[PDB]
């Protein structure tokens, strides 16, 4: 401002585009929050917090499993 | 003060180049009845440094407290309730107290549409 | 032992009941075994959740981000939660997408009035009315509250 300015980042759901935001915003330190109950890339990330390509198929069934 | 817009920032990707801005000032949207806004085009190159700059010290917005970024999707139709209620009794009601700056889309879709209705519904 | 081993290779089918109730049991065995999620093989259980007033079972299992609603896969459960007087599945199925404004017709509304007790005040109210279909809501309000704070009903 001399106070640090913080920022938070809030994804309610996404595509598979989704998890190359996250990958970015999180490889260059911003904290994310992950909206649990919406679906999505935000479920899908919130899942494996707290079978896996199950998982991966269930939340994107046409996903490219390897990569994702 | 808005005149050297197009010398900071520049326009329209090895096909391309650089051009002047053309497209910048204020915003009124006909009708609405909202406070006069401001808008930019700028390209993809930019640096923030310059951005900030001119929102801090060009168009007079201050410092934020805290900014929340908001991503998501679904496009068109507009959320489930609960995440209604999740935008605006959760972030926007929080961020009325702290006061902040929330970026998300500044397009009519359904996610960027629900965060400004809860801005302007809280303001 | 072999005949135990091959049927516990499958747990996911067997479910114990013990005497220390039965329709959360059920609930719990019919979800465990579903695995699709393409929200037509969940409304049986959306239903049976409904007529035994299942709300936690509902709101955990059949209401995830994996499967996806919308409104017309919940319209009939809400009906059968506003008819049967199931006021936190009415909050519930509303909360998850039941676009109101679309939902509500005269028809549906007029069926809702349809759900009083014969022996109940609402229903002696209504046929006056009706002896002085249409559910003629307004002229019980008018009888009622009179003309100065009688809502125009249909608002
Ligand atoms: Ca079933």
């Amino acid at each position: 401002t001399g106070i640090d300015i913080p920022v938070l980042l809030l994804l309610i759901d996404g595509d598979e585009k989704m998890l190359t935001r996250i990958e970015n915003a999180t490889q260059a330190q911003l904290p994310c929050l992950l909206v649990a109950g919406s679906g999505g890339a935000a479920d899908c990330l919130a899942e494996t917090l707290e079978e896996a390509r199950d998982r991966i198929r269930r939340f994107f069934p046409k996903g490219d499993l390897e990569v994702l | 003060e808005q005149s050297w817009i197009p010398k900071i920032f520049k326009k329209k990707d090895a096909h391309t180049t650089e051009k002047p801005t053309d497209a910048y000032g204020e915003l009124d949207f006909t009708g609405a009845g909202r406070k006069h806004s401001n808008f930019l085009r700028l390209s993809d190159r930019t640096d923030p440094a310059a951005v900030y700059s001119l929102v801090t010290r060009t168009w007079g917005f201050r410092a934020p407290n805290l900014v929340v970024s908001v991503l998501g999707g679904s496009g068109g139709p507009v959320l489930q309730t609960w995440l209604q209620d999740l935008l605006r009794r959760g972030l926007v009601r929080a961020a009325q107290s702290t006061g902040a700056w929330i970026v998300t889309g500044g397009l009519h879709t359904g996610i960027g549409r629900h965060v400004g209705v809860a801005v302007r519904d809280h303001q | 032992q072999a005949q135990v081993e091959r049927i516990m290779t499958r747990k996911e089918l067997l479910t114990v009941y013990s005497s220390e109730e039965f329709e959360t049991i059920v609930l719990k065995a019919l979800v465990k075994a579903c695995g699709s999620s393409e929200a037509s093989a969940y409304l049986d259980e959306l239903r049976l959740a409904v007529a035994w007033n299942r709300v936690d079972i509902a709101q955990s299992e059949l209401f995830r981000g994996d499967i996806q609603w919308r409104s017309f896969h919940l319209e009939a459960s809400l009906m059968d939660a506003l008819l049967n007087d199931r006021p936190e599945f009415v909050r519930l199925l509303i909360s998850h997408g039941l676009s109101l404004g679309h939902f509500l017709t005269p028809m549906r509304l007029a069926q809702l009035y349809s759900a009083a007790p014969s022996n109940s005040l609402i229903r002696n109210l209504l046929d006056q009315a009706s002896h002085s279909r249409p559910p003629d809501v307004g002229h019980v309000l008018r009888m009622l509250l009179g003309k100065m704070c009688a809502p125009r009903y249909p608002s």
